């Protein structure tokens, strides 16, 4: 609406600082994930032999059957949390259907 | 958008894009009747404030510019709607009232007002919408011997609810002795006659009041003005005017099984998610046109002058509202950056696993994982 | 002529058993828990079982009418303040065959709403509100089994007609082996559950017990 | 067991649902739909109603941004604790009691 | 005659809720921690005392 | 006052989110006290010899 | 609204009203009899299920 | 924390299921089904 | 010695004191008492106040 935008233009610069705050939070989330997880410099690989003195490590090491290289316990934790897709894969394309 | 003339290397959100409407369609029901507002605003004698009439007005092509040529009033006082805007919008049911009051109690015909007329004669609802028309009538309703043809009530046991009438004539019990239809001590008639004369002041002169009340509800509209309809279009970004639903969206055929009485289709999304045509009887969908954010990917102006544009939430099959390398990311779709089958460190982060960098090998802006 | 044909009525108070939910608006909704404030009869209330085998009934803010008779003795209804001539005269008389709603008052050839279309083991349910001039009438034809009393379940009441009088209604009379239920409406807040379609399948009375207050 | 991550999803779902639901309020105006005000009234009175709606929606958006900033601070504190636990529990051996 | 601040605070719609753990239970927890520290060292923080 | 409540109902759901914030703070205080003080699984006691 | 009780406040003869923080009319003087009445609000609280 | 209606007080001591107030908790227990309150 | 817990008490006391004291303000209206606004005026003007 053009008239609402013209009347909103008189209220100053609230929206630029709201956008600045939201962009700062969005950068901070990626900084959090990068600080927690990327603590290693090289991607180490486990050897093809799987003997570690009798310790199994089979439910925490990945298996190549899944298209996403995740362990068993990681699959349980990802199935446990009822996490929405949150409009990720082209939400306007998803909303254009006849439902 | 940065209020600066040198920009550093990164990704910046500049503005948003939208798809403009193409056409404008008006859908009004097929009515041809002209209804006599002249029969209300011009009559020999009007009703009283305790016996005001009510005229039902429905299925009418209403032109509200002819009222100014029928009565000489000061102001076309309308509360919830503009007087001059009445041609465009339209409602379902129209009512007309008429009564004659004096000059002292003209202001009491208003929502949330207290007085003799507002309590015992005629009460308006608090959420009233419509138009109230009042003008002086000392040249018609005054006599040199006294105009006693108009009656108003002053004694009652309770206050009137909004939009009510009372024509009962019983002697009020102001004391303990029963009147039994005989006036006397503590026995006064409820109908006090008006004493209208043309020799009085400006405050005691009679006034003619005609009230139009508009019934805005969810029923299908019957009274709409002389505005031409337009043929239907589908699967396009178009401005629609279905009943009073002025809005922008894309019209598709719907599957929502409407009940035979239902007209609107507001889901938890609200904002009239579905709508019914008044011309034909077919359900239709409402969805807004394509929009999203624009992010500009560039290195610094000290280095180069090339940019890349990212549209978020769009797969570039609907993109228009270098310039030839189109890449489909997951965070949207990428314009102006080539894709390579390599892997480096992240220089400018775009989205889910995709980064961008300014590459020496002819210079270009490259995108990778 | 005038007569007195089986005018002896007998009362026996029974339970409402969560019956009498209608659609409060003209808007279509799907899979939404929506809260509306309107005149509904409360859940588990005290409705009656007037058996006549009839002076008046006190109308107040709506009447939940029901009738389980398969002999179709229930034909029409009479509303108004005083059911005679002179002041506050009104008739909302209905009938069988072609259902006409003649509002021609006793006192005088007044206005009419003579509109034709037909209104009609089975339990008919009706709600007669009188709000803002419109005389809203709701109905739902529902099969019934498992002996007497009002059954357990949820039957949404679709609107049937609408009728703009703008009048004073105080009394109520049923025109006629006879067994009809009369319940009254009061302003209550409900929470209504819509399924994938628009059909209401579950409701919560937000003022019955504290558990329903927690749910609302 | 996984209530923290579920709360992380649920808080933003509830916040976005409340921010969407705040668009249907009137804030003292005559209609919650802008085009109804543009089609019903003249310029000045509809400008007054538009100003009422602008003030209400600005207050709602500022409330959402402030709550997001506080929740981002809490999330960053938990992410710093998680990064410390990754550096000390996983990449070494810890002598700190109950860490 | 001397109206309290807490009376006006309660009367104007502001209510202070009591804590879940009373001060006697807090003193009991502190006493248990002191008795474990005195009579068992650090062994009560890693298993049985 | 009933008129003030009817006018306050036009402003949306500010009261519900204020109540939610205060309820979260009130639960968080008990969580803080529980995670500070309730660190021992059993209630030990000192023998009577001192 | 509230509960009227007999008061022991020392109203000097030029005074008629009573007040505390947040404009709370604690006391009042009757126009017919020379008596002080305390005003305190009626009982209220919160309901939890 | 006020007074409680609908839950019976017992002279026992369990873990806190539903927190009420200053050292009082409530729970649903099998031993005729009923809602009890305790310290 | 114990100034931190004293500050914890004092801050949450004076916040409620300020919240109570903020009911005396007019905020541009004609009176800070709601009943006087309701009694003194008609529907629309009292609605504005
Ligand atoms: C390591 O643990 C896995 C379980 O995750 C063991 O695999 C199971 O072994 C039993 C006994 O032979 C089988 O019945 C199951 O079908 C196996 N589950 C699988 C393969 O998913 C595995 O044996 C353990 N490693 C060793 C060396 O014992
Ligand atoms: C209006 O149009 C509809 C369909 O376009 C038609 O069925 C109807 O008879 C028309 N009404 C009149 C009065 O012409
Ligand atoms: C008012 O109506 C009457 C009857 O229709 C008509 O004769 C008269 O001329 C009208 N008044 C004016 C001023 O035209
Ligand atoms: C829109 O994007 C999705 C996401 O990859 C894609 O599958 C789909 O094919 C795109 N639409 C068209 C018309 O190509
Ligand atoms: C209905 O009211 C009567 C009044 O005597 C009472 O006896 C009866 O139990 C009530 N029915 C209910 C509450 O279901
Ligand atoms: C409606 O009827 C009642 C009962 O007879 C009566 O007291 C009241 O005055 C009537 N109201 C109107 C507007 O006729
Ligand atoms: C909705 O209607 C369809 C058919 O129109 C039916 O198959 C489906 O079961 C219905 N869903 C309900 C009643 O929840
Ligand atoms: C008014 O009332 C007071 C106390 O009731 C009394 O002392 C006084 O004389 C009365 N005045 C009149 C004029 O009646």
């Amino acid at each position: 609406s053009t008239e609402c935008s013209n009347l909103l233009l008189q209220y100053g610069s609230f929206c630029t600082q709201l956008k600045r705050a939201l962009t700062g939070i969005a950068v901070e989330q990626d900084k959090n994930t990068q600080e927690v997880f990327a603590q290693v410099k090289q991607i180490y690989k486990t050897p093809p032999i799987k003997y570690f003195g009798g310790f199994n490590f089979s439910q925490i090491l990945p298996d190549p059957s899944k298209p996403s290289k995740r362990s068993f316990i990681e699959d349980l934790l990802f199935n446990k949390v009822t996490l929405a897709d949150a409009g990720f894969i082209k939400q306007y394309g998803d909303c254009l259907g006849d439902i | 958008t940065l209020k600066s003339f040198t920009v550093e290397k990164g990704i910046y959100q500049t503005s948003n894009f939208r798809v403009q409407p193409t056409e404008s369609i008006v859908r009004f029901p097929n009515i041809t009747n002209l209804c006599p507002f002249h029969e209300v605003f011009n009559a020999t004698t009007f009703a009283s404030v305790y016996a005001w009439n009510r005229k039902r007005i429905s299925n009418c092509v209403a032109d509200y510019s002819v009222i100014y040529n029928f009565a000489p009033f000061f102001a076309f006082k309308c509360y919830g709607v503009s007087p001059t805007k009445l041609n465009d919008l339209c409602f379902t049911n129209v009512y007309a009232d008429s009564f004659v009051i004096r000059g002292n109690e003209v202001s009491q015909i208003a929502p949330g007002q207290t007085g003799n007329i507002a309590d015992y004669n005629y009460k308006l609802p608090d959420d009233f919408t419509g138009c109230v028309i009042a003008w002086n009538s000392n040249k018609l309703d005054s006599k040199p011997s006294g105009n006693y043809n108009y009656l108003y009530r002053l004694f009652r046991k309770s206050k009137l609810k909004p939009f009510e009438r009372d024509i009962s004539t019983e002697i009020y019990q102001a004391g303990n002795r029963p009147c039994n239809g005989v006036a006397g001590p503590n026995c006064y008639s409820p109908l006090q006659s008006y004493g209208f004369r043309p020799t009085y002041g400006v405050g005691h002169q009679p006034y003619r009041v005609v009230v139009l009340s508009f019934e805005l509800l969810h029923a299908p509209a019957t009274v709409c003005g002389p505005k031409k309809s337009t043929n239907l279009v589908k699967n396009k970004c178009v401005n629609f005017n279905f009943n009073g639903l002025t809005g922008t969206g894309v019209l598709t055929e719907s599957n929502k099984k409407f009940l035979p009485f239902q007209q609107f289709g507001r889901d938890i999304a609200d904002t009239t998610d579905a709508v019914r045509d008044p011309q034909t009887l077919e359900i239709l969908d409402i969805t807004p046109c394509s929009f999203g954010g624009v992010s500009v990917i560039t290195p610094g102006t000290n280095t180069s002058n090339q940019v890349a544009v990212l549209y978020q939430g769009v797969n570039c099959t609907e993109v228009p509202v270098t310039g030839s390398n189109v890449f489909q990311t997951r965070a949207g779709c990428l314009i102006g950056a080539e894709y390579v089958n390599n892997s480096y460190e992240c220089d400018i982060p775009i989205g889910a696993g995709i980064c961008a960098s300014y590459q020496t090998q002819s210079q270009s802006i490259i995108a990778y994982t | 002529s005038q007569c007195v044909n089986l005018i002896t009525r007998t009362q026996s108070y029974t339970n409402s058993f969560t019956r009498g939910v209608y659609y409060p608006d003209k808007v279509f909704r799907s899979s939404v828990l929506h809260s509306t404030q309107d005149l509904f009869l409360p859940f588990f209330s005290n409705v009656t079982w007037f058996h006549a085998i009839n002076p008046a009934l006190p109308f107040n803010d709506g009447v939940y009418f029901a009738s389980t008779e398969k002999s179709n003795i229930i034909r029409g209804w009479i509303f108004g303040t005083t059911l005679d001539s002179k002041t506050q005269s009104l008739l909302i008389v209905n009938n069988a065959t072609n259902v006409v709603i003649k509002v021609c008052e006793f006192q005088n050839c007044t206005f009419e709403y003579v509109s034709q279309p037909f209104l009609m083991k089975n339990l008919r349910e009706f709600v007669f509100k009188n709000i803002d001039g419109y005389f809203k009438i709701y109905s739902k034809h529902t099969p019934i089994n498992l002996e007497r009393d009002l059954p357990q379940g949820f039957s949404a009441l679709e609107p049937l007609v609408d009728l703009p009088i703008g009048i004073n209604i105080t009394r109520f009379q049923t025109l006629l082996a006879a067994a009809y239920y009369v319940g009254y409406l009061q302003p209550r807040t409900f929470l209504l559950k819509y399924n994938e379609n628009g059909t209401i399948t579950d409701a919560v009375d937000c003022a019955l017990d504290p558990l329903s207050e927690t749910k609302c | 067991a996984l209530g923290k991550l579920q709360d992380v999803v649920n808080h933003n779902a509830q916040a976005l649902n409340t921010l969407v639901k705040q668009l249907s309020s009137k804030f003292g105006a005559i209609s919650s739909v802008l085009n109804d005000i543009l089609s019903r009234l003249d310029k000045v009175e509809a400008e007054v109603q538009i100003d009422r709606l602008i003030t209400g929606r600005l207050q709602s958006l500022q409330t959402y941004v402030t709550q997001q900033l506080i929740r981002a601070a809490e999330i960053r504190a938990s992410a710093n604790l998680a990064a410390t636990k990754m550096s000390e529990c996983v990449l070494g051996q810890s002598k700190r009691v109950d860490f | 005659a001397a109206r309290d601040l807490i009376c006006a605070q309660k009367f104007n719609g502001l209510t202070v809720l009591p804590p879940l753990l009373t001060d006697e239970m807090i003193a009991q927890y502190t006493s248990a921690l002191l008795a474990g520290t005195i009579t068992s060292g650090w062994t009560f923080g890693a298993g049985a005392a």
